[PDB]
C-alpha cells in the first residue's frame, strides 16, 4: 500500500516504487494546488530526464560515491536503515549529487553523439 | 607552425612499463582528436590508438587493448600514452598524430593532419 | 593490411602510379583512403586525405583516385625529391579504425 | 486524419498512432477541463513509464497472452477487427493486464540492476 | 547562466542545454499562463517522444539533411553561427523536418517490432 | 494461381555484377515477406537472403553480407536482388520464394509458401 | 547444414521414413522444421510447414514429426509420382535464419 | 550451522537427461546467490552455473549453455539443476555452492561461501 | 584456466607459498581471487575471499596477496592437517564468470 514501506528497510522499500509513483499523480485555491502538483511532478520527471533516467524508477549512473557524503556500509544503508533516515542523513548533499549527475549525463550525451559519428 | 615533440623512455626489459608524453603547439590542442601510430624499424606504419578531442573516448587495436592506455590533458596541451607488459613485438618508433576523428559537429577527418618526430621504444 | 607493390620507379619527369588493394569493408564501402609520404629518417607527411583531396602545402603533382576496392595515387612530374616510402591508410569501421598498407619505395 | 482509422482494422490503424497522439494534447470550468486533460495525459504517460514504455507508441513486453482474455487468431484481431471492437471485448481484463505489465517491468528493472552490478 | 550562450556559437551553446531545459519549467490570468506553459512544455516533450527522443537533449536521427534547407558547411553552422541566426535561416523548413522525423520514427518502430518478432 | 517469374542475366566473368528481378502475381505482394534461395547445379538448396514485407529490413547469410543487396518495390510488385564480386562458389539457380517471415501482427511463417522457377547465374 | 541419408526407397504402396538430424540450436529449440519436395528440373514445392502442419493442396500421405533434435517425414502409400528430392529446412535463430539439409532421392 | 544436501541420479546413458536437487538450511535461502561447481574424478574444480538470489538471472559456461538449466524455488529452499544430452566429458561430482554473486544492494561476493557434499553424475 | 605448480611441500612449522598466474582479464583487472582448501573425499572449504580477506572460522596462518597478474597464498606454521589440495578462483568478467586453477597437493 501507499507509503506502507516507509518504516521498512531501504531494500524492502525499493520493491514498492510503483505504488508511490502511481499515487503521486492520481476554485482558485484548488486549481493552484493542482497546477503546482503537476509542475512539481514534471520538475521531478525533467530532472530524471536530465540525468538520463526519464523512463526508469531504479536508474544506475556513472557518478561514484564520494564516501564523504556517507561512509556507511551497504548493509547499514540497505538492511539496517529506512529511506526517511537516509534522506535526513544526506539532506545536505543532494545538490552536489544532482550537479554531478547532470554533468555526467551531459558528458555521456556528448560521448554518444561522437560515437554515433564514427562511420 | 604546428609542432609535436615526443618525450619518453628507452630500453625497458620485457614485461615492464613505459610512458610517453607528447607536447604540442601551433594549434588549439582541444580542437583535434589525437592518435598514436607505430612503425617497427623494418616495417611500415600501423595505427595503435585514438583519443577524442575531449579525452572521454579512447579506441585501441585489439592486440593492445589490455596493454595501452591513451590519455590527454587539454589544459597542459599534453597527449600521453602508457603501456604495460611490453612484448618483443612492440618495439618500434611511436609517432604522435593530430587527426583521425572529429566530434560530430566538425567536418570528417579519418586521416592524420600532423605528425611528430617519434619516440623509440625498444626491448 | 593493404597490399601494394613493394617497389615503384620511373624516369624523372614522368608519371608513376602507386596503388593498394583492400577488401569491401576497408576501401570499397568507405571513401576515406589517405596517402602519406615518408622520407627515411623522417616522420610521414600527409599527402592526400579523403579519396581525392590534397592538403594545403602539397603540390598538385600528387593526385588520388579510387576504383572498386583499389585506391591509387598518381605522381606526375617525378622529381628526385620524391624518392620516399609511400603508404595508404584506409578507414575500416568502428572495430578496426585504420588499416595501413605496406610501403613502396620510390 | 484524427480518428480516421477508427473504422479500419487494428493493423491499418496501428500505422496512424502519431495522429491521435499529437491530437490528445494539442474561466474556472475551462481551467478545470484543461488541468484534468493534462492530468489524464500524464497518467497515461506515467503508466507507460511504469511498464518501461515511456518513449514508445508501439511497445513490446514480456507478459504472455493468457488466451483466456481472448482466444482469437491474429488474423481475426489484426485483419478482421477494429480497435473499438477489441477494446470492448477485453474491457473486463485491462486491469489484470496492467497489473502484470507493472510486475513484469519491476522484475526487469531489478534484473537490469543486478546485471549492471557484475564487475 | 540561463540564455548566456545565446550570443555564442552553436557548438559552444550546445554544451549548456540543461540550463535552459531546467529554466523552461522552473488569479485566472496567472492560472491560464501556468497551464499554457505546462501545455507547451508537454507538447515539446511529446514531439520529442514521437521522434524517439523522449529522454535526450541531443538526439541523433535517421533523417538526412536535404541541403536545400541550408547548404552551409559544418564550420559555418557550428563555429561561425549562433542558434538565433540558424533558427531564422531555417524557420521556413521546420515543419518539413518535423514531418520527416515523425515518419522516420514510425518506420523505426515498425522495424523494431518486426525484429523483435523473430524467434 | 500464384506465380513468380524470374528475369536475369547469364554468364558473367568472375568479380563482376549481376541483378535479378522477380515479378509476382496472384496475391498481394506487400502482404508477404520474400526470400532468395540458391541451389548449385549438383547440390541441394540453401537460403541466401530475406526481405520483410515492407522492405525496411534485410537479412543475409554471413558469406554474402558484403556482396548481395535485396530490395523490393511494392508498387511494381517486383522483388530484385543485386550481387557484386561474383565468386566461383556463387554459380547456381536462384529461386524467388514467398514466405520466411511475418511482421509481428501476422501468424508466424519461418517457411516458404511459394516458389518461382529460378534464374541461372553462372561464371 | 542438416544431415539426412542420401537415398531412401521402398515398394509402391508402402510407407517410407525420411529424417534429418540437427543440433539443439536448429531443430531442438525451434518448432519450425518445414519439408520440401523437388522434382528434377522443377522448383521445390512446400510439403510440410511447422513441425506437423500441411499446406492446402498436399495430400494427407505426407506427415511430419519431431523428436529430440531429429525431424522426420513419413510418406505413406508411396506412389511413382513421389520419386523426388526431399529437403528439410529448420529455422535457426536471428543470426542464421534457415538451415537446409542435403537432399535424399526417393 | 549451514548445510547443503544434494539429491540426484547415478549412471545415465550418453545423451540422456538427469536432474539434481539441492536442499539448504541454516541461512535465509533467498538472500544468497547459488552456483553449481563441477569436479571431474581426477581433476580440480570448475564453475558450471550461477543463479541469482531471486532466480530471475542465470549464467552458464559456454560449453554447457545448450545443455544445463539452473533454477531455484525460494519457498521450498531448493536449488535444482537439470542437464540434457549428457556427454562423456560431463561425468563429475557436482557441488552446490552458496555465493558467487549479489544483487547490487549487498556487498560484493564473487566467491563461494558455503559448499555441499556433492552428487556424483556418471555416464 | 589458471596455472600453479602441481605440488608444494615443506617441513611442519615452516611457511610455504602457493601461487597461480593468470592473464590481465582474470587476476590483474579484478581484485577477486579467492582460495579453497579441499581435503581428499571432502568438499572444498573457503579459505580466502577477495585478494586479502579471510572468512570467519579460518586461522590467521592463511594469508593472501596479489602482485601483477599472479595471486599468492602464504601458509605459515604448516601443520599435518594442512595437507590438502588448494585451488585459486578468479572472477573473469561477465562472459566468463569464474576461472579455477589446477590443484596443488600440500
Ligand atoms: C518492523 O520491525 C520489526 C522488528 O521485529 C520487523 O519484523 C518488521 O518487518 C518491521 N516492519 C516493516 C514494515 O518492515
Ligand atoms: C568529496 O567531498 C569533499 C567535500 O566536499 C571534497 O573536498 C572532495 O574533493 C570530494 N571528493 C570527490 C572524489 O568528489
Ligand atoms: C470500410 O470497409 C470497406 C469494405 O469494402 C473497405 O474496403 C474499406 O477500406 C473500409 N474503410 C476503412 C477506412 O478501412
Ligand atoms: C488465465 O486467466 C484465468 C482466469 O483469471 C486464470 O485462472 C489463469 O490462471 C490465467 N492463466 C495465466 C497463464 O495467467
Ligand atoms: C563574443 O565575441 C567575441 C569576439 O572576439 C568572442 O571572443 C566571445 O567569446 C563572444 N562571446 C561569447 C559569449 O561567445
Ligand atoms: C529537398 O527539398 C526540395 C524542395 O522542397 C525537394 O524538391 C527535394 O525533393 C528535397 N530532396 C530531398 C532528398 O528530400
Amino acid at each position: 500500500g501507499f507509503l506502507g514501506a516507509a518504516g521498512s528497510t531501504m531494500g524492502a522499500a525499493s520493491m514498492t516504487l510503483t505504488v508511490q509513483a502511481r499515487n503521486l499523480l492520481s476554485g482558485i485555491k484548488q486549481l493552484q494546488a493542482r497546477v503546482l502538483a503537476v509542475e512539481h511532478y514534471l520538475r521531478d520527471q525533467q530532472l530524471l530526464g536530465i540525468w538520463g533516467c526519464s523512463g526508469k524508477l531504479i536508474c544506475c549512473t556513472n557518478v561514484p560515491w564520494n564516501s564523504s557524503w556517507s561512509n556507511r556500509n551497504l548493509s547499514e544503508i540497505w538492511d539496517n536503515m529506512t529511506w526517511l533516515q537516509w534522506d535526513k542523513e544526506i539532506s545536505n548533499y543532494t545538490q552536489i549529487i544532482y550537479g554531478l549527475l547532470e554533468e555526467s549525463q551531459n558528458q555521456q550525451e556528448k560521448n554518444e553523439q561522437d560515437l554515433l559519428a564514427l562511420d | 607552425e604546428v609542432q609535436l615533440v615526443e618525450t619518453g623512455g628507452g630500453l625497458v626489459q620485457p614485461g615492464g612499463s613505459l610512458k610517453l608524453s607528447c607536447r604540442a603547439s601551433g594549434y588549439t590542442f582541444s580542437s583535434f582528436a589525437m592518435s598514436w601510430v607505430r612503425q617497427a624499424p623494418g616495417k611500415g606504419l600501423e595505427w595503435v590508438s585514438l583519443i577524442n578531442d575531449r579525452g572521454g573516448l579512447t579506441f585501441y587495436v585489439d592486440s593492445v587493448k589490455g596493454r595501452f592506455t591513451i590519455s590527454r590533458d587539454n589544459s597542459k596541451n599534453t597527449l600521453s600514452l602508457q603501456m604495460h607488459s611490453l612484448r618483443d613485438g612492440d618495439t618500434a618508433v611511436y609517432y604522435c598524430a593530430t587527426g583521425g576523428m572529429s566530434s560530430a559537429l566538425q567536418s570528417s577527418k579519418y586521416y592524420f593532419d600532423f605528425w611528430g618526430q617519434g619516440a623509440l621504444v625498444t626491448v | 593490411a593493404l597490399t601494394q607493390p613493394p617497389s615503384v620507379s620511373g624516369s624523372p619527369g614522368q608519371s608513376v602510379t602507386i596503388s593498394c588493394t583492400g577488401t569491401s569493408s576497408d576501401i570499397g564501402s568507405y571513401n576515406y583512403v589517405s596517402w602519406y609520404q615518408q622520407h627515411p629518417g623522417k616522420a610521414p607527411k600527409l599527402m592526400i586525405y579523403d579519396v581525392t583531396q590534397r592538403p594545403s602545402g602539397v603540390s598538385d603533382r600528387f593526385s588520388g583516385s579510387k576504383s572498386g576496392n583499389t585506391a591509387s595515387l598518381t605522381i606526375s612530374g617525378l622529381q628526385a625529391d620524391d624518392e620516399a616510402d609511400y603508404y595508404c591508410s584506409a578507414y575500416a569501421g568502428r572495430q578496426t579504425f585504420y588499416i595501413f598498407g605496406g610501403g613502396t619505395r620510390l
